[PDB]
């Protein structure tokens, strides 16, 4: 079908193009990402020369947030069936899912009534190889296009995936570690180094990635805890 | 606007201040008055103006005063030279130091 | 009981001090608010004298995030039995709960064991009368101190309260309204104006504050949508 | 005369309110402060002044935005004051100062302007003991040929006042490796100036206990390098 | 000659690689760039230069100033610090808050020669295969100057010349026009505009004429004509 692809790293992110390319293998793609990296607000976009010619799809860099992209995207390529967001250069596991821009664009998609999926790959130290991840991405996008729609998933792919795995969000407890220190200039400060009490437990997104498995976690919008209500 | 005012009679000529004073009636005034093209040394000295428009006495020619005037005060929108005690009409225009200073101003773009 | 108080508007907001004073009616209060990540990061903190005319409050202004304040406070003051955060200028209802700094600091309190709550008040237009709201913060805190510990609640107080209510988050579908427009210069741009399909239901936090009731919503940490797992 | 007071720390900074109360000793005072090149929208909400009532507005925008709205809503305005910023704005810091940019915007709009700052980290500025010197400073600027653009740094406990030039220093880029409490490596960037601030500079003046006042320029061109390059025979 | 290359658009900006490529033609190039005030900690991870030859590179999770200090410690000593090519102009009043310019200035403050490179944007994107000739010519000029130097460079999209320039300094009018969004809420339109056109010899003027603009910058913001 028609698929809007965005992200929050910007129009020059290798991960954005890997996901659009990987998407175009299941439908017509349309890109709208922030070139910049909740009440009527001005937003402008500019046609952008996409680096993908197999096949070539219309792109736009937007001077706005990832959510602006989704919106401007749907008005520019409407109607659209699926909103993809990623691939984020960095993980979005556990507590991270809360303030995740990547996840936020996908979420904004769902509220507009489409299906959505955030993709992320851990980083820090070494850079991902979207060339080798393409298999797993495709295999991953098949699995999602099967699901009862609408849906909202959060995908995390390890650097070298050896499998898939529907997962649950890791919800650990932390102790707030704080150690006094002093920069080279003798100035005092405190190291705030939070660390979890236990390890990720099987079935959790964080565990899946540690095992080398692509993690895909369905998400809920209502943060309300109906039990204590 | 801003104005640079000079003359070729010196910093004590009543003509110069009679000009600076009339000049201030239209913008910020700065006065630089006297005491070749190859690089030459020039010294200016803070001078108390008798209103009050910042001023300098320049151990140099009038041209020097316009050059220095702009570098120590400028930018500036206009150059005024005078009032010269003595006329500058007809054939006289050729060798007037009063006119030569305004000329140095035009050649500088003002 | 000891109580830690903070916010995200900064050590100078008068809402930080109204909550702190309301807290003091139930135990010893300590403040750590911003002067204005998970990896170990340095945090500066300086003693800050409380308000000139009111009970004396041990406080600290910190060069870090609200979450950092929760951590530094616990280290500099705590043991603490409750973490309060607010009173935030501006509201934190429905969708907003995710990308809210106020909720965030509370949330961090929870992840540490301790019980915690966040207070917000609608701004834009007329400023809140913290003297007129005192009776309601006191009223609200009385109710939360009855809940079994640990707990995590989001509270929104209208400007002129006339009741209380335990709500659930107001979830709604939106439409990407995108009106084309032009500014004076003559420059073209798109007005993105997101708008909900139907007014907030009832028993929702957004609905209550609209009626004039204080709203309080217990929250969950787990974003997983179990039913699809 | 009428004065617009803004800052870049927010409408709740006590330095903002100290500047406005001090500006009121010399004229009608209006306030427009920040919430936190091309035509953009700016929301401005009336804010009640927590002292002699000051019409105030809380702006959802940049300080430069405040100056522009402040001139529209309160015009005419003859002077634009920015601060008092909790934190100094000396030497190389002038370049990036939000406080300074607000004043610079006023100058660019034709008005006279000045930025005020005080040092932080440790003792909080005592604005009562600073009121006298804040007043003195304002009285002096008000005796300068207008318009003027000035940068003011007041020490915690002023003993005087001085016209200063900006401190300009070279540095040695010190990079010191280290590891956090949990093992992860990083680099401690901490540049140290190759020499002490020379007297006559803003930094020096504040270290000696004097209010520092530096007249700023708008032109960043290095004409002593440009002019020769542009010359012909 | 050893040249450190950085920018503020990110390790992924083509502008950054266009410049490192052009700089290699004059010496050994090293790259250190941002990922996205006092003693602070900074992280930095190796990064493979895109495939063009290989450039030792690093992505720094800090500011362009951090990149410059981090590049001099990781590849020092360095002779020149080049920052850009920025995707957007840096002319006139804009020079003041330029991140690109900030990086170069940092290198200067460290005793090194520096220059910032910017190409005007907001419409179409630059063609760095066509800009390369003009970049090379520009670097060649810069490297003949007396050291150290601090220069700001702006290149139009498709250049037909080169001019040493001065900064355009202009006065403005605080255009504020009342209005409401098609929804009903009110707001104020702020549209500052110059009281005049850029003058001949200023950077803004040069670029609008199709010329590359090179402005030597001063570090001192002091107005001595109001001090004395």
């Amino acid at each position: 079908m028609r698929i809007l692809v965005t992200n929050d790293d910007g129009i020059y992110s290798p991960g954005l193009w890997a996901l659009a390319e990987a998407a175009s293998q299941f439908g017509e793609v349309f890109v709208a990402a922030p070139d910049t990296e909740t009440i009527a607000h001005p937003v402008r976009a500019y046609p952008h020369p996409s680096p993908l010619h197999a096949p070539h799809f219309p792109a736009y860099r937007v001077r706005g947030t990832p959510a602006d992209c989704v919106a401007l995207g749907l008005h520019l390529f409407g109607p659209v069936d699926l909103v993809l967001s990623g691939v984020n250069l960095g993980s979005n596991l556990g507590h991270e899912i809360w303030h995740s821009g990547t996840v936020a664009a996908a979420k904004q998609g769902y509220l507009f009534g489409l299906s959505a999926a955030a993709f992320s790959v851990p980083l820090n130290g070494e850079v991902p190889d979207f060339a080798g991840l393409r298999p797993w991405l495709l295999r991953t996008l098949e699995t999602l296009l099967r699901l009862e729609r609408p849906f909202l998933v959060n995908v995390n792919l390890p650097l070298r995936p050896k499998g898939f795995l529907w997962t649950r969000q890791s919800v650990r407890a932390y102790e707030g570690v704080v150690i006094p220190g002093e920069d080279p200039m003798g100035r005092p400060f405190y190291w705030f180094a939070p660390r979890p009490l236990k390890e990720a437990e099987e079935g959790t997104d964080r565990w899946a990635v540690a095992q080398g498995f692509v993690s895909a976690t369905p998400l809920r919008l209502d943060l309300t805890d109906e039990t204590r209500l | 606007m801003r104005i640079l005012v000079t003359n070729d009679d010196g910093i004590y000529s009543p003509g110069l201040w009679a000009l600076a004073e009339a000049a201030s009636q239209f913008g910020e005034v700065f006065v630089a008055a006297p005491d070749i093209t190859i690089a030459h040394p020039v010294r200016a000295y803070p001078h108390p103006s008798p209103p009050h428009f910042p001023a300098y006495r320049v151990r140099g020619t009038p041209a020097d005063c316009v050059a220095l005037g702009l570098h120590l005060f400028g930018p500036v929108d206009l150059v005024l030279s005078g009032v010269n005690l003595g006329s500058n009409l007809g054939h006289e225009i050729w060798h007037s130091g009063t006119v030569a200073a305004a000329k140095q101003g035009y050649l500088f773009g003002l």
